[PDB]
RNA sequence: AGGACCGAACCGACUAAUGUUGAAAAAUUAGCGGAUGACUUGUGGCUGGGGGUGAAAGGCCAAUCAAACCGGGAGAUAGCU
RNA sequence: GCUCGCCGGAAGACCAAGGGUUCCUGUCCAACGUUAAUCGGGGCAGGGUGAGUCGACCCCUAAGGCGAGGCCGAAAGGCGUAGUCGAUGGGAAACAGGUUAAUAUUCCUGUACUUGGUGUUACUGCGAAGGGGGGACGGAGAAGGCUAUGUUGGCCGGGCGACGGUUGUCCCGGUUUAAGCGUGUAGGCUGGUUUUCCAGGCAAAUCCGGAAAAUCAAGGCUGAGGCGUGAUGACGAGGCACUACGGUGCUGAAGCAACAAAUGCCCUGCUUCCAGGAAAAGCCUCUAAGCAUCAGGUAACAUCAAAUCGUACCCCAAACCGACACAGGUGGUCAGGUAGAGAAUACCAAGGCGCUUGAGAGAACUCGGGUGAAGGAACUAGGCAAAAUGGUGCCGUAACUUCGGGAGAAGGCACGCUGAUAUGUAGGUGAGGUCCCUCGCGGAUGGAGCUGAAAUCAGUCGAAGAUACCAGCUGGCUGCAACUGUUUAUUAAAAACACAGCACUGUGCAAACACGAAAGUGGACGUAUACGGUGUGACGCCUGCCCGGUGCCGGAAGGUUAAUU
RNA sequence: AAUUCCUUGUCGGGUAAGUUCCGACCUGCACGAAUGGCGUAAUGAUGGCCAGGCUGUCUCCACCCGAGACUCAGUGAAAUU
RNA sequence: AUGUUCUAACGUUGACCCGUAAUCCGGGUUGCGGACAGUGUCUGGUGGGUAGUUUGACUGGGGCGGUCU
RNA sequence: CGCGGGGUGGAGCAGCCUGGUAGCUCGUCGGGCUCAUAACCCGAAGAUCGUCGGUUCAAAUCCGGCCCCCGCAACCA
């Protein structure tokens, strides 16, 4: 649950914890882990390309099923887990023949229970089916955009997407945006809400906790000198001027989409 | 104090050796210069 | 338990005196701060000059930085000494 | 040579980097050495580095590099697939003693171990560029079991003391032994075995995963240390003989126990937490194609091989980086005694040094210290500097508070030595003996011996008992910043930067955004509880009015309006 | 007032005496609400002020111990002109 | 001119097969978009993101003020 | 020391710039309405334009001096 922590000391006065008492303790699950060494937020040819990413806790990648392509055969929840990697919780999942995948938790899933995929799959959080067979008005969640691509849209702690209407090939869904967006009907989804959705109750309560996760200090830009930033100089603190990004470009307000591909997809802003 | 040069042979042959100046059309150039100057000593190597 | 406490190694550099053709092109002596962490350190690697990097001082980029160093245009131009 | 002084968590001893002959011997003193020099890291000549097991090389990969084709680019070139490199990480194996002027885990002596080739014999399903297992991994904390190591006793050899005493509860010294091999203990983990079946592991699989039965309830893996052997050996105090006076030769006693004990080992363990903790090979196993009275595999024995390069010397330093024989910098390992919490500090051990100008004198003045009548901040910009406080145990402790703090608040009392309680206590450790059994590194009882605080009572010395070194000054009001952090290397450490938290705003994923003529890459193997930008800056109470100006967002009737025609 | 020129505003406290300090007043030259306002326990090599202790900081210096300075032997610079 | 439909250019950072021992690339099948998007030439707007420069003289020192025929 | 803007019925503001002419609101005075006051209705009065000089046929107006008022500036030093 949502736990605070008694004041013995400056650095733990705030500090709000989200504690899981049936998340697995042992060691996750060796054949679905990869190695993922840190970016730096440097691209190919070394140079920063986005600012504020470094250091943090050393992380392995667990390789998680969002495609859920396994069709007809029944899994039993094993256990679930902590993953470094995204902010929800990720199943252990037992495949009748003997496989085993790691799927997003969503929410209510506890070890035991029967999850499935495929278009007769019961209608039942945890279970994948084509969004023409979900019925309109479901919630559902990881929702492909592509058939076949893998799931894309509602995958951090606590979101999902609703099905609003269905209009021949198409399903309109409403994003956790407000953004109301027209997809193919037959890409997939999973029933019911991602889990863990207390995950933004969580206080850090000190500079250290950010850092942990690789978030390094921004600076503002009206403590530069003017050669560095748009909103650099003065004597004292002086602004007068229309705020920017580090690159000259006004950040209060203007938008910034230029997709003319995919207009025809987007049924309202997000407003 | 600290100074500048701390010496490392392993360092100092990747970034100035021979095999260093070869792998590039800029590092060949500084040869040929070396060359037509005349300097007996053409790299770090030797 | 803890960016918890006192305190050596280690990492710093607040005060004073000395030194200022120095023992030293930034130190010494006596005290001083942190000292399980946003810690410190070895080895290797990557980012290149209107560019990098910067918990931001126009700081640092080989004792050089409001634009490095080396070579060239080049015997720049100098109503000035 | 004899005294004296200094370091001793180094100013001792080793590694790595870096240097490259500075190492050792003979000889020389012009120049070099901040003086002289017979000396030297100086000159000249000669000598010196020995490896199947140490390291490199080798097999394997990380970050990263290069990169056939490929994609992209005026050219030069950029990126990247298959690949191939790249340790700071993973992967076979040796110890003790002796010896040189200078090397030694390399030479010699003794005793071992590893991998591979070949041959013979016996038995046999072998086979990969593929599957599976394993390698294989965090922080903190807590013990329990040990060892290194030390102390004391015993034993052995020697001593009987320059000045009162010293045949004894006296003094000095020694009391050491490895890898390997055999045992599989303290302890950690895990139920085992046999069948049958299966949408999984790109194909197959007897392997792994899954499912169902039957049966047994003990099997397996890991594991410091001890013990036995290695070892009737080696070493060994000290003697006895030469010395060509540096040392050579021979001989050689005891070689035990108890206690204390690591930051080392069991331990890559266990417990717990969240920030959730490399890869690939060696290794074990499974089969495919293929082969098939072969090849190949397993086992025993015999035999052969293990190449090449490094190895001197310095290595908190006069040999490295600082122009110097320069108060500077330089990664890892070892870690004795007494006191002590301690790797602090004081004095010492092993070991190593007295810092490459001296001799006098005993002015001012400068530097670094000691003491100071009476006063006690009057000094000064300012208590700058100095003086002072300083330990352990117990008693006691305010406002305020976010209930944690404030707090070591403040303040006070005890502190040495000797005896008794108690010829050494509570406690710790633990032999013999006895009794049991699945008999062993076993269990129970038992307590000799060893070690041993803390306290109380009594006495006693001094001016003073935390006696040295070491070791908080304290309180009151107030500005600023919440706090730990960061910063102008070399005149500024702060109220500045950051920060957790807050808000606005962009962004629907081929995301916005950034680097890039581009291909691409980062964002992110993330998906709005996410990511970027901007401002503010914990927390509490809050955050009022203005859209005229400038910007941004939306609108699209009307006016004006480019190329074009 | 880290903001107030006039200004050492005025009143109160502290002092023998206080241009600084603390508490008020409001006449805000020229505060003010996320270029945040007002508070705030704890923290600070942070700024200002007060007290106890303590002292060579001072009245006002004295003596002493060492390293130089001075003399002798050896070596042997520099800025400047 | 606008709108609707279509597929055959074009896109695909959907799926599957092959080169192949390959998350590049290319080829093939299929789906989804689809004359849109995107790119070239021309063109209006915006554009301190970047660049090159200008920003007078007299003057009882310069600036401010005043002046310049 | 220096620049810029102002002075108009009792109050606060126009009129100035393009010299021919003094307006607006409130206030004051007279009359109404009311039992009375306020509000409300009707009517009237009231400034020679800071002051002194110039230009002009004619000055609130344009020019100059002086007296007040306000604002800005007074830097490097
Ligand atoms: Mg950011
Ligand atoms: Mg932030
Ligand atoms: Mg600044
Ligand atoms: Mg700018
Ligand atoms: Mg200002
Ligand atoms: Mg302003
Ligand atoms: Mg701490
Ligand atoms: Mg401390
Ligand atoms: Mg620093
Ligand atoms: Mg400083
Ligand atoms: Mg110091
Ligand atoms: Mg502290
Ligand atoms: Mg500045
Ligand atoms: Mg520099
Ligand atoms: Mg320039
Ligand atoms: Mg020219
Ligand atoms: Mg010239
Ligand atoms: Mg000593
Ligand atoms: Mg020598
Ligand atoms: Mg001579
Ligand atoms: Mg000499
Ligand atoms: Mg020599
Ligand atoms: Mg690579
Ligand atoms: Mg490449
Ligand atoms: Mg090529
Ligand atoms: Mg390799
Ligand atoms: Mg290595
Ligand atoms: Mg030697
Ligand atoms: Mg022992
Ligand atoms: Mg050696
Ligand atoms: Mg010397
Ligand atoms: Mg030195
Ligand atoms: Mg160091
Ligand atoms: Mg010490
Ligand atoms: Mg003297
Ligand atoms: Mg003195
Ligand atoms: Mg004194
Ligand atoms: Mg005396
Ligand atoms: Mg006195
Ligand atoms: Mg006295
Ligand atoms: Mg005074
Ligand atoms: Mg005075
Ligand atoms: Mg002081
Ligand atoms: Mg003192
Ligand atoms: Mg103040
Ligand atoms: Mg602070
Ligand atoms: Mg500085
Ligand atoms: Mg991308
Ligand atoms: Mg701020
Ligand atoms: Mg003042
Ligand atoms: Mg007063
Ligand atoms: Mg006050
Ligand atoms: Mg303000
Ligand atoms: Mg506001
Ligand atoms: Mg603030
Ligand atoms: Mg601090
Ligand atoms: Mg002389
Ligand atoms: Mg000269
Ligand atoms: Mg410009
Ligand atoms: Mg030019
Ligand atoms: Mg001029
Ligand atoms: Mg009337
Ligand atoms: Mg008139």
């Amino acid at each position: 649950a949502v736990v605070k922590c008694k004041p013995t000391s400056p650095g733990r006065r705030h500090v709000v914890k989200v504690v899981n008492p049936e998340l697995h303790k042992g060691k996750p699950f060796a054949p679905l882990l990869e190695k993922n060494s840190k970016s730096g937020g440097r691209n190919n040819n070394g140079r920063i390309t986005t600012r504020h990413i470094g250091g943090g806790h050393k992380q392995a990648y667990r390789i998680v099923d969002f495609k859920r392509n396994k069709d007809g055969i029944p899994a039993v929840v094993e256990r679930l887990e902590y993953d470094p990697n995204r902010s929800a919780n990720i199943a252990l999942v037992l495949y009748k023949d003997g496989e085993r995948r790691y799927i997003l938790a969503p929410k209510g899933l506890k070890a035991g229970d029967q999850i499935q995929s495929g278009v007769d799959a019961a209608i039942k959080p945890g279970n994948t089916l084509p969004m023409r067979n979900i019925p309109v008005g479901s919630t559902v969640h990881n929702v492909e955009m592509k058939p076949g691509k893998g799931g894309q849209l509602a995958r951090s702690a606590g979101t999902y997407v609703q099905i609003v209407a269905r209009d021949g090939a198409y399903v309109t869904l409403r994003l956790r945006s407000g953004e109301m967006r027209k997809v193919e009907a037959d890409c997939r989804a999973t029933l019911g809400e991602v889990g863990n959705a207390e995950h933004m109750l969580r206080v850090l309560g000190k500079a250290g906790a950010a850092r942990w996760r690789g978030v390094r200090p921004t600076v503002r830009g009206t403590a530069m000198n003017p050669v560095d930033h748009p909103h650099g100089g003065g004597e004292g603190r002086n602004f007068g001027k229309h705020p920017v990004t580090p690159w000259g470009v006004q950040t209060k307000g203007k938008k910034t989409r230029s997709n003319k591909r995919t207009d025809k997809f987007i049924v309202r802003r997000r407003s | 104090m600290k100074r500048t040069f701390q010496p490392s042979v392993l360092k100092r042959n990747r970034s100035h050796g021979f095999r260093a100046r070869m792998a590039t059309k800029n590092g060949r150039q500084v040869l040929a210069r070396r060359r037509a100057k005349g300097r007996a000593r053409l790299t770090v190597s030797k």
